[PDB]
């Protein structure tokens, strides 16, 4: 009901942002599907306590914060070099 | 995960470098005569561990450097070195070390001797599963007493913490607060797509201005650009389904809040009397709800149940330890600190306590001291405090001299 599956499972990395985002790589966030982790969160095999849940929903929008700084980061990028490739 | 060895220097009595030998994974019993600096021992791990004595008052932090005798200390550290096999600290090592180290005006941890954070310590436990809202990684009387003489809304602030609406109320609004910051840049998002796109409106028609007769590298890179495009539009997409994903979770957490509070009291009572029965064998606990307002608790030692109030002295006692037994089976961790939480209850229920470690060390470790041989029974592995020029030494001794160690000794109640 508390710790689920000592992790390295599908909500690893979800369980990662909530506590130690330090650790938590681009390539994480890239490949990190927010839907799916969203889905084994609402309805897991054993129900999880509300501080669990309470937990893994800041991972879920940590993630989807670092997605959105990237793609603004290669947006800004895309941006500048289609304004350079002009020059 | 378990705590695999100690090391200590100049923390309270522990002038020197005492490299305490590896604990047993099961249950390690620490025996001594007052006053020889067994809860010294605790403290030092509590310094590494527990987040009460996260912050520390320069007055604070000197007091716990060894003031004994001779050449006073001006600097101390503890080591805890964890078995990490089962990967339960996100540290790809079998070992993990963890020193905190306190001088004068140094207070400094050190994960694998290179320096972190106060915050990253507590991350670092926290995705172990040691959860600040969970007040009995370590027990001492203190906590027995105070669970026994607490009102029962106390009672119920702690449960409902340990249940975790504090923790989700928290992080729900960091959340909150996370995903309006990130609402402001999918606009700044959408803008640059909007500003690109102009401009592959503008190349294209720049492009079709010369192929009926602005640098040719944008003109020669027109298509890499607009491919460029959709590889943003796509993980832009992607965002919003996320979006869409996070706004249905929020919404079904707040849907089940309760429920799911109510399903951790449901099994921490339930755990109540099923602990309470197993350590006095024919005898009836529950948890209640009050007018919520407060968790009482109802026992009978025999079919006519006393509340905690009109109860005896060392029942009191054991029945606020079935309770916390009970919150944490229902919360479990790997390891477990107990100092003399025998040291209220009669032979009797010291024996059943005894019966039920013995149980749980196949499945935690177990770190505990006594001045009364039940739990010894139920030990793995034992050590003495030796105090000798008001320096505190800590030795493996076998379970003989420990079982004769405490039997005459005098020094204790």
């Amino acid at each position: 009901a508390h710790f689920v599956l000592s992790k390295r499972g599908p909500l690893a990395k979800i369980w990662l942002a909530a506590h130690w985002d330090k650790k938590l790589t681009k390539a994480h966030v890239f490949e990190c599907n927010l839907e799916s982790s969203v889905e084994s969160i609402i309805s897991p095999k054993v129900k999880m306590a509300l501080r669990t849940s309470g937990h893994l929903l800041l991972g879920v929008v940590r993630i989807y914060h670092r997605k959105a700084k990237y793609l603004l980061a290669d947006c800004n990028e895309a941006f500048i070099k289609i304004k350079m490739a002009f020059r | 995960m378990y705590i695999k060895q100690v090391i200590i220097q100049g923390f309270r009595s522990y002038r020197d470098q005492t490299i305490v030998d590896p604990f047993s994974s099961k249950h390690n019993v620490i025996v001594g005569r007052n006053g020889s600096g067994k809860s010294n021992f605790f403290y030092a791990i509590q310094f590494v561990l527990s987040d009460e004595f996260s912050h520390l008052r320069p007055e604070q932090r000197l007091a716990l450097l060894h003031e004994g005798t001779g050449p006073r200390v001006i600097s101390a550290f503890v080591e805890i070195i964890f078995d990490n096999s089962d990967n339960r600290l996100p540290i790809d090592k079998e070992e993990v070390s963890l020193r905190r180290v306190i001088g004068a005006k140094k207070d400094q941890y050190f994960l694998d001797k290179k320096m972190v954070t106060k915050n990253d310590v507590m991350n670092l436990l926290e995705s172990a599963g040691f959860s600040r809202s969970n007040p009995y990684y370590i027990v001492k009387q203190g906590k027995i007493n105070q669970m026994a003489t607490a009102p029962d809304s106390q009672r119920l602030k702690l449960l409902r913490e340990v249940a975790g609406t504090r923790v989700y109320d928290e992080r729900k609004e960091e959340s909150i607060s996370l995903m309006k910051e990130t609402e402001g840049k999918r606009e700044k998002i959408n803008e640059l797509l909007k500003y690109i796109e102009e401009r592959l409106h503008t190349l294209e028609e720049e492009k079709e201005e010369l192929a009926q007769y602005v640098n040719k590298k944008a003109l020669d890179q027109f298509v890499n650009f607009s491919e460029q495009k959709e590889k943003l539009i796509k993980r832009q997409e992607e965002l919003d389904r996320g979006y869409k994903s996070i706004m249905e979770l929020m919404n079904v957490l707040e849907l089940r809040k309760y429920e799911a509070i109510q399903l951790t009291f449901k099994q921490v009572s339930k755990n109540f009397s099923e602990v309470f029965q197993k350590l006095v064998p024919g005898g009836k606990a529950t948890l209640v709800m009050k007018k919520f307002t407060g968790v009482g608790i109802r026992v009978s030692f025999t079919g006519e149940m006393r509340e905690m109030q009109q109860l005896s002295g060392g029942q009191k006692s054991l029945v606020a330890l079935a309770l916390i037994f009970a919150i944490q089976k229902c919360d479990p961790a790997p390891f477990y600190l107990f100092d003399q939480i025998d040291q209220a209850l009669d032979a009797q229920h010291r024996k059943a306590v005894s019966d039920m470690i013995m149980e749980l060390a196949v499945h935690a470790q177990f770190i505990t001291t006594t001045f009364r041989p039940e739990l010894l029974e139920s030990a793995d592995k034992f050590y003495g405090v030796k105090f000798r020029n008001k320096v505190s030494h800590i030795d493996v001794i076998t379970a003989e001299m420990a079982k004769d160690f405490v039997e005459d000794d005098t020094t204790h109640g």
